[PDB]
RNA sequence: ACUCGGGUGGAGGCCUGUAGCGAUGCUGACGUGCAAAUCGCUCGCAUGAUUUGGGUAUCGGAGCGAAAGACUCAUCGAACCACCU
RNA sequence: UGGUUGGCGUAGCAAAGAUCUAACGGAACGUUGGAUACUGGAGCGGGGAAGGAUUUCGUGCCAACGGCACUCGUACACGAGUUGUUCGGAUACUGAGCACAACGUUACACCGUUUUUAGGAAAAGGGGCAACAGAGAACCUGGGAUUAUAUUCCAAAAAGAAAUUGCAUG
RNA sequence: ACUGCAGACCGUACUCAUCACCGCAUCAGGUCCCCAAGCAUACAAUGCUCUGGUACAUAGAGAAAGGUACACUCAGGGAAGUCGGCAAAAUAGAUGCGUAAGUUCGCAAGAAGCAUUGGCUCUGAGGGCAACAACUCAGAACUGCUUACGGCGGGGAAUCCAACUGUAUAAU
RNA sequence: GGGUAAACGGCAAGGUAGCCAAAUGCCUCGUCUUCCAAUUAGAGACGCGCAUGAAUGGAUUAAUGAGAUUCCCUCUGUCCCGAGUUACUAUCUAGCGAAACGACAGUCAAGGGAACGGACUUGAAGGGCUAAGCGGGGAAAGAAGACCCUGUUGAGUUUGACUCCAGUCUG
RNA sequence: CGGCUCUUCCUAACCUAGCGGCUAAGGGUUGGAUUGUUCACCCACUGACAGGGAACGUGAGCUGGGUUUAGACCGUCGUGAGACAG
RNA sequence: AACGUGUCGCGAUGGAUGACUUGGCUUCCUAUUUCGUUGAAGAACGCAGCAAAGUGCGAUAAGUGGUAUCAAUUGCAGAUUACCGAAUCUUUGAACGCAAACGGCGCAUGGGAGAAAUCCCCGUGCAUGCCAUAUUUCUCAGUGUCG
RNA sequence: GUGGAAAUGCGGCCAGGUGACCAAUCAAUCCUCCCACGGUGAGCUUUCUUUUCACCAUAAUCCACUUGGGCCUUUCGAGUUGUUCGGAACGGGGGCUCAAGAUUGAAAAAUGCAGUUGUGAGUUCUAUUAAAGCAAAAACCUGGGG
RNA sequence: GGUAUCGUGAGGGUAGUACGAGGUACUCCCAUGCCGUGCCUCUGGUUUCUGGAGUUUGUCGAACGGCAAGUGCUCCGACGCUAUCGCACGGUGGUUAGCCAGUCCCAAGACCAGAUGCCCA
RNA sequence: CACGUCCCUCUCCAAACGAGAGAACAUGCAUGGGCUGGCAUGAGCGCGUGGGGCCCCGAGGCGCUGAACCUUGAGGCCUCAUGCUGGGACU
């Protein structure tokens, strides 16, 4: 009846009792192990072992992330979610308009474009007149060369 | 929990140690009457609160 | 890793809050997290705003730390804000200088 | 849900014991005993109860110094010099 | 004259719905029960007059009540204990 | 009031899915291995409060109890076990509050105010209490350290490393 | 700076729960706090899984009637049942359309109502830092359906009452 | 003596605006219309309103509602009209093991009778013991009927009952 | 109270049968709208939709719509608490 | 037949009965009979070689001392009984230095250990009210009365 | 006492501050999780599988030293995801300072473990209603004055 | 006396009913309804043959094969059970429509000296 | 003790349990086969949306393939083939 063991094999495994393995075949020389220092004994001399923690794969999802990265499992019948819930508004505008203040603050930077127009810009970003970076890369293009003609 | 005044420790303390089986010795005296102790006491059962 | 309480006290106060910590020993282990207090601010009648030379030091701490530590070598130092002693200097100043006219 | 149901409600102590008798009476929040009504002097009695009078007078304990006084009383205080 | 787009923002004793707090219906189970009021599904509220621990205050011809004579330790159109009895 | 009875070996012991196997044990359910499921992180997980107060742990035991059984038990018996400058609490905060004092009232203090018609300093407004979730609060890890405690134990290479309080020392 | 000595008190086990507390019990009830994985998913819903835990809820054999169920299915009909659509079924996610009266102009509204939805192989879009990173949306062919988890509103027209959220006879 | 009804209330004044067989209408299932094959229902009108009506608030109201109510579509075992399957029970076993109840019992028909017998009269049945059902009877059990009445019994509430007592105010 | 469910018995017979009103208890006597109902009245079928008893058959069979205690609303009554077989 | 019924004989369950009674109840009496701030009663915690309870006691702890008495106590072991003067009498409690679900914390006094003093233990005092007194006649306060 | 033009750096009483008080969000770290790489161990292995799983740890304390804010100075734009802001000083250059944080290292590899970093996500912590405005105090700090 | 077998049948139960069409105004036909007694070939329903297939999420490293989702879900699905939702069947004699007997159902506590088989230490 | 009945055991036209019907060395049971049915074309290897550098990746498709599997079990058929084969109670 080594229960005791068990217990205390499980501790100095670090582990639990699921995984303590405690020889069926050597329950004797086991059974007498009544200090944990006894057990130490038992445990680098093999009659305990702790098995390793049960597999809980990814294969099968990294597989699918392959296959999501893909535009698998995508359509109107594999979404539970609200077009809002499955990807936040407030998180592609602030994407959008993160990405369009640093652009405008890039050019303005190295001055591509006047701290007058920024003003023209940054402001127009903030009422998404500009749907992209491209869509204000190209106005800050034309809103430009428009004064290269002057 | 861990909360004890010593006061109430030194009385569970005390139920403690008097929660003993009465020694066998004291059934062979002369005379004697007491067999089992009447005043067991067990934490399941009967409640010290305190 | 889950993690448990480790002093007495088990309540999710703004007093008790904890860090979680990998050891070298590889436990995860909470660690209390300092309370700590914002520091010397000059009056709240006068706008309460944090001083500059001075540092967030708590009250456990602060008698060890060194005096300029919780203060500028300035007037009214680990008091007021170095405009609000500009504020009075002139403001005695000034004051003064109506009254002495104020006799003529 | 005023039957075993709330008996899970109830969780503190009204009483604690007291200082004095010893009882598990002393109301906690008022500080003071049901059954000696200590923090006061005079110890709590009444005469509707006497089965509660009999139950705490004296000769109910040890008597400790009245055994001592009492058979001074009776050798008439005999004394060495 | 201050309107029509579009975004932004995140309001509300707002909505759906967890947890939690309830508790409508089945007049379902049970009904000498698991239970001296419970179980099941259904359902209601679930940012608020919300829920909740601790502490504290207010009670018996009294307390407390968004008021049902409701609740005040399974006891309330007057608790419980003892006593008169 | 005690005992006994028929009903009656009956009504039932049907909520939450679950055990199977071999080996061993034993006088005959446990233990281990394997298998199989379950819980499914708002858990039949790991720690605490209240509450409980020895239930902890080991050995033994299984008479009684664990509504079947037990070889097992939170049961029984015996022996153990809880380690702190730093954790929590007090020392040492105040809070809703409370109440000693005094004073007043009451046939009566077991009432009330909570400062007292009041000289409250002993070397301007008396004393105290009231929060283990508020304020305060000097310590961390490693351990080969237990049957059972550890931020508490470890020993001179303190496994070690700190911070901190008091006094004193150059 | 340093160093030297000293650093006292009490708590400390265990529990915290379908057997450790309250409920006469190892009672399906009640009981504050903290930590809290992976996958699907919008998700702390739900399902399932590694870790940590369990395998304790008396068991066996077989499968009368009648029951209980957090079990279904039912031809044709479709509320005729009934006091009463009670109970059950039904609706259902997302996207795109579309949305009436009435209205305090907020709403009503998820009104209502059609519609598309898998798999697969592609395409497009959407950024960062200098001189590599997401994962949503969109589209396209091809192809498949037994319409095939879980979870998820039935709707409408009216009358009475109360304006609303709320509270409230714990145990009809 | 005066004032006061968003005092109690009425409709001294005689019910105004409204609204209704309304949760308020006895008559009554009112009458008409609408809904159906058919409607004591509903909705809508009507108003000889037993007994509507204005902060004892009147009317009307979008939104809200586990509120009452009617109908509709969908839907279905609600039903026609039941059938089949499941799982746990029940059933049988091993273990364990109550309770309620319990005068005594316990087949009926007639009769009589405290006026509906298990005991009596006269007939008719009936071998005994069982197991599972069952729910007709045992006026089955449950609790000294919560109904009602009685008592020179209670308590709660009310009050312009009797008797008072604080409070208030006045002197 | 009613229904539902199930059985049963009667006949001052509704249908059916035999007669010429009589005999005849045999077997049968519908499905629905309103309403708790019974009852009534309607719609449809039907050969017909007869009337009754069985503790106004039948609640340890059910259902709980009626009656329906406490909650509440209205009308009337009441100074009021409260009453109304409304 | 069986079950069931019944008699009898034994036996179990049960605990009446009878006898017993170091208990109660009632009556009567006696006296050098009436607690406590010199810490009472009550409560707590402890003390025996094996001792939980009860009793006894209180860190001098089922007792120390005095007295009488005697040879025991007695479950085992091991080498008393009765009374009463001297003491002992832990934490508390009117409880009183301040508190108190704290075996907490003071101030002053003396001691102790100790130690590189700080810490630590201990004893005693330290509540309020009131009366007396300041016996070598304490220190004071009042726009009280005067001087 | 002292440096610095300045922001500021270093070496009894009185008044002020800390205590001290907001949902969220945003950001940083924390943490967890994922991925990529690399190692190490284990497992699958009829077939297939450069594969699946596990692990790859870094404590307080101390020492040197990017983001957000305040400020100094100097010579219509600024700004956020967002309801702002600016001569009462915006922006730009340099500086100061706070709050987090990073890295350098001491601890500390004499530990852990067993026979590596980095990258992504989540978590974490640090306005609105308001006729609601969302504790106190000791301790402690700093000053003014002495 | 056992055991067994075939029967007897006192007694008790007891049921068929209605409508319509044809044919000619009885007979005679032919369908149906209800009732009743069965049965399951067919047809429908029912699936825990979880049979076979498909399929969703989780999972087994993957394919295969599974597995979990309290039978995951969808399709088909035998056996069986069952439906007026299928199908078969529902008979006479005698007395005064009744009624009785029979057929039909239970039938020896109706105690069958009915028969019969076997053994009767 | 006879005959025999019963139990145990096996089968099911029976069945809550008793009872019933049967068996009693028997194609009885067991597998297997054949069949009758069911489903619906297995595993495995060997035309195609495009894609990647003649092949590879590719859902789906084709071929072997009315295949695969299942088919008596609360109890389909076939003797077709092999396999395995009394004790107790009572009078
Ligand atoms: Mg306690
Ligand atoms: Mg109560
Ligand atoms: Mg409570
Ligand atoms: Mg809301
Ligand atoms: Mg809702
Ligand atoms: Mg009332
Ligand atoms: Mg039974
Ligand atoms: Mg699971
Ligand atoms: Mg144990
Ligand atoms: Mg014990
Ligand atoms: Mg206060
Ligand atoms: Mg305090
Ligand atoms: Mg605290
Ligand atoms: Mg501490
Ligand atoms: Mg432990
Ligand atoms: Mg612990
Ligand atoms: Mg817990
Ligand atoms: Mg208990
Ligand atoms: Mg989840
Ligand atoms: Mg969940
Ligand atoms: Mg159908
Ligand atoms: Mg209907
Ligand atoms: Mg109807
Ligand atoms: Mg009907
Ligand atoms: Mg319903
Ligand atoms: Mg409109
Ligand atoms: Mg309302
Ligand atoms: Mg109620
Ligand atoms: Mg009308
Ligand atoms: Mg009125
Ligand atoms: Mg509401
Ligand atoms: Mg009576
Ligand atoms: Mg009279
Ligand atoms: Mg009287
Ligand atoms: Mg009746
Ligand atoms: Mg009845
Ligand atoms: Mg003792
Ligand atoms: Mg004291
Ligand atoms: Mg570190
Ligand atoms: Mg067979
Ligand atoms: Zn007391």
């Amino acid at each position: 009846s080594l229960k005791l063991q068990a217990r205390l094999a499980a501790d100095i495994l670090r582990c639990g009792r699921h995984r303590v393995w405690l020889d069926p075949n050597e329950a004797s020389e086991i059974s007498n192990a009544n200090s944990r220092k006894s057990v130490r004994k038992l445990i680098k001399d093999g009659l305990i072992i702790r098995k390793p923690v049960k597999v809980h794969s990814r294969s099968r999802w990294r597989h699918m992330k392959e296959a999501k990265s893909m535009g698998r499992h995508e359509g109107a019948g594999r979404r539970e979610g609200t077009r809002e819930a499955r990807m936040p508004s407030k998180e592609l505008w602030m994407r959008r308009l993160r990405i369009l203040r640093r652009l405008l603050r890039k050019y303005r930077e190295e001055k591509k474009i006047d701290r007058h127009i920024y003003r023209e810009l940054y402001v127009k970003a903030k009422g998404n007149v500009f749907r992209n970076k491209r869509n204000l890369m190209e106005h800050i293009h034309k809103v430009k060369n428009e004064k290269k003609k002057e | 929990g861990r909360f004890k005044p010593l006061a109430i420790k030194k009385k569970y303390a005390k139920k403690l140690k008097q929660n003993r089986p009465v020694p066998y010795w004291i059934r062979l005296r002369t005379g004697n009457r007491i067999k089992w102790n009447e005043k067991r006491r067990h934490w399941r059962r009967t409640k010290l609160h305190y | 890793p889950r993690v448990q309480y480790r002093r007495r006290m088990h309540y999710a106060t703004r007093g008790n809050r904890m860090k979680l910590v990998r050891t070298p020993g590889n436990r995860l282990v909470m660690q209390k997290r300092v309370k700590r207090s914002q520091g010397p601010h000059t009056p709240w009648v006068l706008g309460h705003k944090r001083l500059a030379g001075t540092k967030a030091l708590r009250h456990t701490e602060a008698r060890l730390a060194s005096r300029h530590e919780k203060s500028t070598s300035r007037p009214y130092g680990g008091v007021l804000s170095h405009e609000q002693v500009r504020d009075r200097i002139v403001r005695a100043f000034l004051i003064e200088e109506q009254r002495i006219v104020k006799r003529a | 849900t005023k039957g075993t149901t709330s008996m899970g409600q109830r969780h503190g102590r009204t009483h604690i014991l007291c200082r004095r008798c010893g009882r598990n009476a002393y109301h906690v929040q008022w500080e003071r005993c049901a059954a000696c009504a200590y923090p006061r002097a005079s110890r709590r009695r009444y005469n509707w109860s006497v089965k509660a009078i009999k139950r705490r007078r004296t000769g109910t304990g040890r008597m400790r110094y009245l055994k001592e006084v009492n058979r001074r009383i009776k050798n008439h205080f005999k004394t060495s010099l």
